RNA sequence: UACUAAGUGGAAAAGGAUGUGAAAGUGCUAAAACAGCAAGGAUGUUGGCUUAGAAGCAGCCAUCGUUUAAAGAGUGCGUAA
RNA sequence: ACCUCGAUGUCGACUCAUCUCAUCCUCGAGCUGAAGCAGGUUCGAAGGGUUCGGCUGUUCGCCGAUUAAAGAGAUACGUG
């Protein structure tokens, strides 16, 4: 599980992913990158889903580097109470996702691999994603 | 592709006069007709001993029709010049069956008597009491009539018991 | 056509080649024959089945490789054959391809040598 | 390549305008252990059997100026025997090669820059 | 038949047709045919 | 002038799809292309660990050389071996 | 907190039901680690039926005996 150890303040305000991929915008690390195509909230527990796929899938040849991490935090009012009275305590971080953003690649394997790879850990992922080579 | 490809209507006995929806072919064994459908794209036309079909467009429907007629075309001259046949192993303990005129009767588990009108332009003939042979004259024919022997008692895993088509190797499976 | 690899010193208790039609107690005799030469050695035999149920025979060789952990002086090589157990000399490799010729369809000796030297990466040794 | 098309036509070509034998065989029903053992039996080294496609065998006995050749390797699956000096050995050794196996088809060929039939083989074995 | 949402081939020889507007799947081995998209 | 075969028009997602049109590349191809059909698809190996029984197939260990037009210490199916 | 506070009578039980199908049986079919009997899952199908009692105001539930079945819901949580 992917977490800031400690932060400044504990209830920041949403933070909008309706843009063109500010930073994150190009493969950097290995030769085939995941790459969004509508962005998305997507918080911790999927980004460890996709991670221990990758892992699974992979094999002890290669690499994989994450790209992403939920620094964000997100509220939710508990059940059944009225609203006003304050905010909702923090319950899961969120790691912002912008469309257009390289968040998972990997490395040093076959190349179908990096293709199955990929879309094994795609579809856990809300986001509409696409297979991206690094590159020349 | 087989749309353009060579019938070599060989002048045995098979004569085709084609017609604006009629094809009527004719030779020793019985004559057989194929019904065309209104506005056939294809275009039939036969030289000595030689018949080829072109399509005026290139549409998809011509391109298939081009290939179903000819295909329709040679099996209606092979069986016309030959006739075709089906063979069925009928094989079980009890399973037997025979032919009384017109109509072939089966005798299976079914503690009810079956009976199965043989169509016209169809013959059949059982060399062994477990054994059926269904000779005609269109694949169409025989092999509805196959089917429909077969649908009584269809073949199964655990044991070779059922009708089975002759060189078929059907999957088996071991319960205890 | 059946393989077996029945052994040389001895044959008589058994029954799979009964069912071809062999007669069983007219061959064990032939069995004994040729193969006196190797005795104590398990030996492959080819049996062709003719319909007259005429039968014609073709012993063959003790199996590959095993002769290299000899000439080796090891008993078992490298699980890993990255890992250089042993070392064997190309001199010493052409006495035991020798011995394999009747076995080997290799059209030449120095073609022989070349088969040989397949087997002999698979244990690991070095050829020097 | 066009180059390495040429080549292999050519080395053909020339190899046929030196052979003393070229005999046409069909390579049906012949096994891999068949293969090397009529080739073991050819044992001398001057001669060679092998599975030639039926365009290269053309062009090559085209350019080395045979004719009628063509019904040898007309329609069929053809491998050649081609030998050289006493040539009568290699095709008694291919005779005897099929009727100690199931079948094998004798097409013809060329001896001695001389046409024979697949009847005249078994003259000549 | 397995009525199945996403249809893929699983074996080798499993190819995929579409029949009344319906794809679908067969394979000589009837443990694998699908349908409906 | 094109596209659509779905009443799409005349509601909607993740995902699947030889639907179909267009464009840009790229391979083979008339010394014959792809598909089908007819042949063969081999040797060292029944390598060893191991299972009454594992020897190409219960699994596991390096998993390659040779003959040859061709070929996997076997494509999968499929055997107590 | 949008209609009704110059009144829209709210649980359950009885009577009468009607409708949907995400089907409980009857009906058709595919697959199976489906020998047969008996099953499990899935597809099609709403024509008809879907019990009687003890306890609790009870819906709900537990229990008892059954039947092919004792369906899931909706109708101002149908119906003064
Ligand atoms: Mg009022
Ligand atoms: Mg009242
Ligand atoms: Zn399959």
């Amino acid at each position: 599980m992917l977490q800031p150890k400690r932060t400044k303040y504990r209830k920041p305000h949403n933070v909008s992913y309706e843009g063109k991929a500010k930073g994150n915008s190009y493969v950097a690390f290995g030769e085939y990158g995941l790459v969004a195509t509508k962005g998305n909230w997507i918080d911790a527990r999927a980004i460890e889903s996709a991670r221990i796929a990758i892992s699974k899938c992979l094999g002890k040849t290669g690499k994989m580097w994450i790209r992403i991490f939920p620094h964000m935090s997100k509220t939710k009012k508990p059940l059944e109470v009225r609203m006003g009275s304050g905010k909702g305590n923090p319950e899961f971080w969120v790691a912002v996702v912008k469309q257009g953003t390289v968040m998972f690649e990997v490395a040093n394997i076959p190349e179908s691999q990096m293709i199955k790879a990929l879309t094994r850990a795609g579809h856990k992922l809300p986001v509409t994603w696409k297979i991206l080579k690094r590159e020349e | 592709k087989i749309g353009n490809r060579t019938i070599t209507l060989d002048p045995a006995k098979v004569n085709l006069n084609f017609q604006k929806d009629h094809i009527a072919v004719k030779g020793p064994l019985g004559q057989i007709e194929l019904k065309l459908p209104p506005n056939l794209p294809l275009k039939f036309e036969l030289k000595d001993n030689n018949l080829q079909i072109t399509r005026n467009n290139e549409l998809k429907q011509s391109k298939i029709f081009h290939g179903t007629y000819n295909a329709l075309i040679t099996n209606a001259i092979i069986g016309v010049t030959q006739g075709f046949e089906k063979k069925l192993r009928l094989v079980g303990v009890g399973y037997r069956a025979n032919v009384e005129g017109e109509t072939l009767n089966l005798q299976l588990g079914y503690s009810h008597p079956i009976k199965e009108k043989i169509p016209k332009g169809l013959t059949v003939k059982v060399e062994k009491n477990t054994e059926i042979t269904i000779s005609g004259i269109s694949k169409e024919l025989v092999g509805q009539f196959a089917t429909e022997v077969r649908k009584w008692r269809k073949p199964e895993p655990y044991k070779g018991k059922g009708v089975l088509y002759f060189d078929e190797v059907i999957v088996r499976k071991a319960g205890k | 056509i059946a393989k077996i690899n029945l052994l040389g010193g001895q044959a008589k208790p058994g029954p799979a080649l009964a069912s071809v039609g062999i007669n069983m107690g007219e061959f064990t005799k032939q069995f004994n024959e040729k193969t006196k030469d190797k005795q104590g050695e398990m030996i492959p035999c080819v049996i062709t089945a003719y319909n007259d149920k005429s039968f014609d025979f073709i012993l063959k060789t003790t199996p590959v490789s095993i002769l290299l952990k000899q000439a080796a002086k090891l008993e078992k090589g490298a699980k890993n054959a990255k890992t250089i157990v042993g070392k064997i000399t190309m001199a010493k490799a052409k006495e035991i391809a020798q011995y394999k010729l009747v076995d080997l369809n290799a059209n030449t000796v120095e073609a022989a040598l070349k088969m040989v030297l397949g087997t002999a990466k698979q244990m690991g040794i070095e050829v020097i | 390549a066009k180059k390495d098309k040429a080549q292999q036509v050519a080395d053909v070509s020339h190899l046929l305008s030196t052979s003393a034998g070229f005999v046409i065989f069909d390579y049906t029903s012949m096994s891999a252990i068949e293969a090397t053992s009529i080739r073991k039996k050819l044992f001398k080294n001057g001669s060679k059997i092998k599975v030639i496609k039926n365009n290269i065998l053309r062009r090559a006995l085209k350019a080395g100026k045979f004719e009628g050749i063509d019904e040898t390797a007309i329609k069929g699956k053809l491998a050649v025997a081609v030998g050289v000096n006493e040539i009568v050995e290699t095709l008694k050794a291919v005779d005897g090669v099929v009727k100690a196996k199931e079948a094998m088809n004798f097409v013809c060929g060329y001896f001695d820059n001389r046409a024979f039939n697949s009847a005249d083989l078994e003259k000549i074995a | 038949m397995k009525v199945r949402a996403s249809v893929k081939p699983i074996c080798k020889d499993c190819k995929i047709i579409k029949r009344h507007q319906i794809v679908r799947v067969i394979c000589k081995t009837q443990k694998h045919k699908q349908r409906q998209g």
